[PDB]
């Protein structure tokens, strides 16, 4: 996960002002599951 | 393949050649010719599971 939020404000006067926000978020989840069962039988009878 | 009848395996030759089969538990009459006929069992099992 990431949050990356930035904010800037500005004003100038003898009048102009800006207040501004931009921020972007990422999420990831990988999930893994695995199974392997192997087997062998021999039976030799006399 | 097994093919057709070649030997007369019931030629008794005038003999009363009884044999007791312990397996079948019964008296059988052998032919006069047969060198031996016997009934001991062998059982021979391969299992192989994978």
């Amino acid at each position: 996960e990431a949050k990356h939020c930035v904010r800037i404000e500005t004003k100038k006067r003898v009048k102009k002002t800006k207040v501004e926000h931009r921020c972007t978020t990422n999420k990831l989840s990988e999930k893994h599951e695995g199974s392997f069962i192997q087997g062998a039988e021999k039976s030799i009878s006399l | 393949q097994f093919r057709n009848r070649v030997i007369n395996t019931k030629s008794f030759g005038g003999q009363c050649r009884k044999v007791f089969s312990g397996d079948g538990k019964d008296f059988y009459r052998l032919s006069g010719n047969v060198l031996s006929y016997t009934f001991q069992v062998k059982i021979n099992n391969d299992f192989n599971y994978e």
